[PDB]
């Protein structure tokens, strides 16, 4: 009944810390 | 009839303060949520397994919070609140970072519910 | 947890009323049909996790258990007498969909075989599933003992050797097989891991006992499996 | 290339409390 | 005989500026580290696939880092050191808080290259 | 990456002599096997990785480019002069692994299995040979027990595309009219099953990381000229 986590939208882009070197 | 809700909430107040003595009043509250967590290595929203009822809570400290009673497992959610840009209504979700840095989401199943809490949030937070 | 291991009986349906049942929408509230699914979970839910906290707290069936409920929620006795009847006969009549497993014990019938998925929030359980259509209660155990566990158990299951529990909505029936070697190679075809766990090593099985894991849908049937055990051993 | 089983606990304040308390 | 570091040395630097070009020198070099990676959902240390040779370098902003050059897989490794205190030396191992507050192990094969590599960056 | 895509052959020499092999410690720096162990893992990664990426860069032998790293670089001449090394290269018995390549009807996909791990690329069913066993019954095994086919009934033992690479004899059996039905599964492991269409893969088509692969790149070239044989055959 709940969404799948797919269709959660980006969250703003300075709460996600990158993870490491590219 | 009125005292119906009298009760009730008395209750709700009871059982959360049996789970966290440091609550001392419910602001608001709503039926069904669904709790997402954000995973930073993954780079993906993953579902978490806690899912129940929701608990807009004021402690003694005056902080503002939320108690989410999980109907799949014994393990509550409670996370506060300290500040208005780390709660933000995207579509049909609230996404909350905590104090902690981690990404939470929170899908009502009910969306005027939704709404309703958000505002009160802004509402507490100022 | 531990959140349940000093609460009273009464603080515990507190608790369970407050989680699946006062704060419904009005329309779950109304309907006989939700207000069993709720009272089922909550039942579940008492079963499985509160009273490994506390075994202090007695093991109730669903109706028994839902009777207890119904009493002590004042909001709750809003419930008339003829509804009150009307529901107790859904609840009791209620068709519910039937799983069925096996519960594969040692030659002495000390441990028993459990299974893990990969989710972290997955806990340790009987190999058993939901019935197929047109399939039989044995044939089911057998398909999802060799499905979870890859173990053929279909010569030394035993028909007349099982136990039936109605827990959260499911008609569960797990058959008991003893005598199985622990030498058994276990492989599946979606499972995390196969094990032996030792009995009196679960939750609420010894008289008086502390140890963290997480199980589901075991601590029920251990009362059960402990008796069947004694029974067996008067007769060896 | 040893097992990261064997590696002791890094530094407190360095380390970041995990979700849920 | 002395030249053959001194073309090492050279050779390194020419590779090292290939792939990053504000280095500007080598500090040191240990042979063999493995890289390993706590993971904050998991609490726990996890091993990365990120193996080689480890160049304790310093860039045009004088700022002191390393790069590990993966024997495993073209990704390497450029993570920087702003501050002693964010270096711990384990009995064993080298934990290192990086730029963005990621808590890193450093194993190397050689135990010298260990400690000589631990009082260099101090 | 793309840390390769602009490089020349003579700076790919570079990275490859910085990264396996100008600092080995002096203890094992002197030892044979080891130093010929690096030249065959700097191979692999030239062949498996960088030529992935953007060159003009061609597939080597394992000598043929053992030769051109020891030219570019001074000091393994020095290091492995004053020690029979190429006797040992050209000599030395290596591991023999075993596998196939399975091809549907019309000769435009194949078969690749991966690892649970994220590091687990895309590769060929394929395995280390066990005492005593014949190569094709080797390599029926490891396709049956990876992929859950039985192929003994369509290996051809004339038809197979041998590579020497990361220090094993590497032979792949080619396998074609494989029916696109077939239902898959793994015996051990093996996270996935798939066909994939072969100009997918990298340096397939003349021209041009989505996905990860090991040790699939290697055999693309002689296995496209066998197809070529073969369709050039019945057409």
């Amino acid at each position: 009944e709940p969404p799948s986590p797919s269709v959660l939208p980006k969250p703003p882009s300075h709460w996600v810390p990158v993870s490491f070197n590219p | 009839m009125e005292d119906e809700n009298i009760l009730r909430n008395a209750v709700n107040l009871q059982v959360l303060k049996f789970h966290y003595p440091e609550i001392e009043s419910i602001i608001d509250i709503a039926s069904h949520v669904a709790v997402y967590q954000f995973d930073v290595g993954s780079q993906k929203w993953l579902k978490t397994s806690i899912e129940g009822t929701f608990f807009l809570v004021k402690d003694q400290r005056a902080r503002v919070g939320y108690v989410i009673l999980n109907r799949n497992s014994p393990e509550n959610l409670y996370l506060f609140i300290n500040h208005p840009s780390n709660v933000h209504l995207v579509d049909r979700y609230l996404i909350h970072r905590t104090e902690n840095q981690h990404v939470v989401g929170l899908w009502m199943f009910d969306p005027n519910d939704m709404s309703r809490i958000f505002n009160i949030v802004k509402e507490s937070l100022l | 947890s531990m959140s349940f291991t000093n609460a009273t009986f009464s603080q515990v349906l507190d608790d369970l009323s407050a989680r699946f049942i006062l704060n419904l929408p009005a329309e779950e509230q109304s309907s006989v049909e939700r207000l069993c699914f709720q009272i089922e979970q909550a039942h579940w839910f008492y079963e499985d996790f509160i009273r490994a906290q506390n075994d202090q707290l007695p093991s109730l069936g669903l109706r028994v258990f839902s009777a207890k409920l119904f009493a002590h929620c004042p909001l709750l006795w809003k419930w008339s007498k003829v509804h009150e009847e009307a529901f107790d006969d859904f609840l009791r009549y209620k068709t519910r969909i039937p799983v069925r497993g096996a519960i594969m014990l040692d030659m002495s019938m000390q441990q028993c075989v459990l299974v893990k998925g990969w989710k972290a929030s997955s806990g340790w359980g009987f190999p058993k599933g939901k019935i197929d259509k047109d399939e039989s209660d044995v044939d089911c155990a057998i398909r999802e003992v060799y499905e979870e566990t890859g173990f053929d158990c279909s010569s030394r299951i035993n028909p007349n050797e099982f136990i039936d529990m109605t827990i959260r909505g499911q008609n569960v029936r797990l058959y008991i097989i003893p005598g199985i070697s622990l030498d058994t190679r276990f492989e599946s075809r979606e499972i995390s891991k196969i094990e032996w766990h030792n009995l009196m090593d679960l939750p609420t099985f010894k008289k008086n006992k502390p140890m963290k894991n997480k199980f589901y849908m075991v601590i029920p049937f251990l009362a059960p499996l402990k008796k069947w055990i004694k029974k067996r051993n008067i007769a060896n």
